[PDB]
């Protein structure tokens, strides 16, 4: 996963 | 293999419908999930499969409008969702005062962006309120925070600010000179752009920096030719097959857009290897449920489904609209935005 | 106090201490978009969180409620903000909160809200004594965690804790000379302490990097550092570098080395060097070597660089 916030 | 277009259309449709209890951590940023889905359908020219009017009302119910006494201007913009419990109000009546209700820069950005994609004309958007809210978020160093109550500040939000100003076709939302200064100061010794001064340059922040400057129409003015050449070198070195976000890190589908789009804005994406990039992106395609993952044989999500598609778009994949690399919407949508801005000037 | 998975857990709607509060439900209107389905337990905690939030109740029970809301969703920035409001209002023991956030971050090291919370706490306490060790532990599970490095640079700069960082950097580079984050830290430390204008420092660094390159020649990070600390001084101003690199070419060759040479040659052409047309040819020769056999994936890029050199120096 890529958490950008 | 091949691009399973219909499968992805359904994937995005599902995202707009209902999400499993295990996506609760996205609650406060549901609006960006909607953006990934809508913009993704737009990119696949399938917005017809959704009720644009229902969604538009939902989005407007997320707008934080100024109160009667206009005392909450610095807190206007859009919410990520209705998690605060404020009664559903599609930007009709004024604002029902609440101690902790304010907008979030990334939501104001994706919100406006969604409205434009859905065909709305932004007439119900309190432009001045949003711009006032934006201004309040900028720090002395030129960067931005996400909410008036306070948060971390970095390049991600500088890009959000730029997009908002661009879409509202009004840059009074920021002190451009200071933002530009922040962007320049983020340049690393290796020539890429970092989240902030001194930090490791990164594909995500490099995109945010470069894209912001392009949106401001000041790329050439801010960086010298020599500088742009160094940045280009750093960016094109990110391709291994697909793209990674930092030297010596494994590739991830979403960088096919973050870096790819940057390369496009710098006019040298054309010199990258298309086949290996396309092959990598497709290798992360979920042939069963649709969508894309960051890595092959990994679970897909809305973010990678959207960016994987935009990555493919950069190479003009058969079946995918061309993506505007700086605004992060389909060129068609950017065009409609041009008409909108023009229409305003009357 | 009462854990969410305890056999005796009781919904807030069934707790006497909460009888006076009317829960506030979330409503997404007639046609909800990207609606997440919530368990009874989840919705129950948040229906009361909304109630307390809406009334800005600075109570001890609200403080305990945030602990649950956070366990359910640590990414809800509003919950963290409210918890900070309460920490102040109730004048809670911040040293205790430090232990709390320390555990939370270990479980969710990639969450933005938790790192921001810890930074606010350290600012409040003006105490950075636990920071460097805590970060080193996090970097132990992920040596490239961007949040960890960002926090580490903030702590070091804010409380001027430069004394041991260069040694920390040296230790990590030994564990993985390819960690691009550590090379960035090294440049961060040096440029903020001695700087690179001291020829003795520059020489130490250039020599250090060449040693690392010799150990693992195919490492973009090492090469980027070397070029980074010299590019603004002028690469062509170091005549012995050019020949030392040409000497490496035989065995320690890599696309990074070739690229470096091309960049050196270009600097020369940029500074009206002697044997201009000859230098240009040496560059073009390398550009093609990169395109045709050493960095083929960038074939069209290198040829594009070549065309740029010819049309600029002829
Ligand atoms: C909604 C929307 C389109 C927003 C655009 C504005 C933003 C938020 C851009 C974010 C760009 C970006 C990719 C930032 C990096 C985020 N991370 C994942 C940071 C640190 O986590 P790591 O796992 O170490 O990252 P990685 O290893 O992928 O570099
Ligand atoms: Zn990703």
């Amino acid at each position: 996963k890529c958490v950008i916030l | 293999l091949d691009f399973l277009r219909d499968r992805h259309v359904r994937f995005f449709q599902r995202c707009l419908q209902v999400l499993p209890e295990r996506y609760s951590s996205l609650e406060t940023s549901r609006l960006t999930i909607a953006f990934f889905a809508l913009s993704g359908l737009d990119m696949l020219d399938s917005l017809d499969v959704v009720n644009k009017d229902d969604i538009i009302e939902w989005i407007y119910s997320l707008q934080v409008l100024p109160t009667e006494d206009r005392s909450n201007l610095d807190r206007c913009g859009f919410r990520g969702s209705s998690y605060l419990g404020i009664p559903f109000n599609p930007s009709k009546n004024p604002g029902t005062a609440h101690p902790y209700d304010s907008g979030h820069i990334a939501m104001t950005y994706t919100g406006l962006s969604c409205l434009i994609i859905l065909g709305d004309d932004l007439s119900r958007v309190d432009k001045e309120a949003c711009l006032a809210g934006l201004r309040a978020l900028q720090l002395e160093d030129g960067s931005f925070c996400a909410v008036p109550e306070g948060s971390e500040n970095d390049m991600r939000f500088v890009y959000c600010a730029s997009c908002i100003c661009y879409m509202l076709n009004n840059w009074s939302g920021m002190d451009m000179k200071k933002a530009i200064s922040y962007i320049r100061r983020s340049m690393s010794y290796d020539n890429g752009l970092a989240q902030g001064a001194g930090l490791e340059s990164h594909g995500g922040s490099t995109f945010c920096g470069i894209a912001s400057l392009c949106l401001m129409g000041k790329l050439e003015e801010v960086f010298s030719e020599k500088e742009l050449n160094r940045i280009k070198r750093w960016c094109i070195m990110r391709q291994q097959n697909g793209y990674h976000g930092r030297p010596n890190k494994p590739v991830d589908t979403c960088y096919s857009f973050w870096v790819g789009a940057t390369l496009k804005l710098l006019k040298i994406f054309q010199y990258t290897n298309f086949e290996k990039n396309r092959n990598y992106i497709l290798s992360t395609q979920d042939r069963l449920v649709g969508g894309f993952a960051k890595w092959p044989d990994s679970h897909p999500d809305a973010l990678h489904a959207y960016f994987g598609i935009c990555g493919l778009s950069l190479m003009e994949e058969s079946g995918i609209c061309k993506v505007h690399p700086a605004l992060n919407v389909s060129t068609r949508t950017s065009e409609r935005l041009r008409d909108l801005h023009q229409s305003w000037k009357t | 106090f009462l854990s969410l998975d305890s056999p005796t857990y009781v919904l807030y709607r069934d707790r006497a201490e909460w009888a006076d509060i009317d829960p506030v439900p979330q409503n997404d209107g007639p046609s909800p978009v990207v609606q997440i389905i919530y368990s009874e337990k989840f919705r129950d905690v948040y229906d009361y969180f909304r109630a307390v939030l809406q009334r800005d109740e600075r109570s001890e029970r609200a403080f305990k409620l945030t602990r649950d809301a956070i366990e359910l969703n640590a990414a809800n920035y509003t919950v963290w903000h409210f918890r900070r409001v309460l920490l102040r209002s109730l004048q809670k023991d911040l040293q205790e909160e430090m232990n709390y956030i320390i555990a939370i971050i270990e479980e969710q090291p990639k969450n933005y809200q938790v790192w921001h919370h810890r930074r606010v706490l350290v600012e409040w306490l003006k105490d950075p004594s636990q920071e460097l060790e805590f970060i080193a532990d996090i970097l132990n599970q992920d040596a490239k965690n961007y949040h960890a490095w960002q926090h580490r640079q903030w702590v070091i700069q804010e409380f001027r804790l430069w004394d041991n960082e260069l040694q920390y950097v040296d230790q990590l580079l030994k564990e993985d000379v390819r960690n691009n984050s550590v090379w960035n830290q090294r440049h961060f430390v040096i440029s903020n302490t001695t700087g690179y204008s001291d020829r003795a420092v520059l020489e130490r660094e250039v020599q250090y990097t060449l040693e690392m390159i010799k150990l693992v020649p195919h490492n973009e990070s090492a090469w980027n550092y070397l070029k980074g600390i010299l590019q603004d001084r002028g690469l062509s101003r170091y005549p012995n570098l050019l020949n030392q690199l040409l000497d490496l070419q035989p065995s320690h060759s890599s696309p990074y080395l070739i690229a470096f040479l091309v960049d050196i040659y270009e600097d020369m052409l940029e500074n009206q060097c002697d044997n201009k047309e000859d230098i240009l040819n040496k560059a073009l020769e390398l550009c093609e070597i990169l395109a045709k056999e050493k960095d083929t994936i960038r074939k069209e890029y290198w040829r594009y660089i070549g065309r740029s050199l010819q049309s600029k120096h002829s």
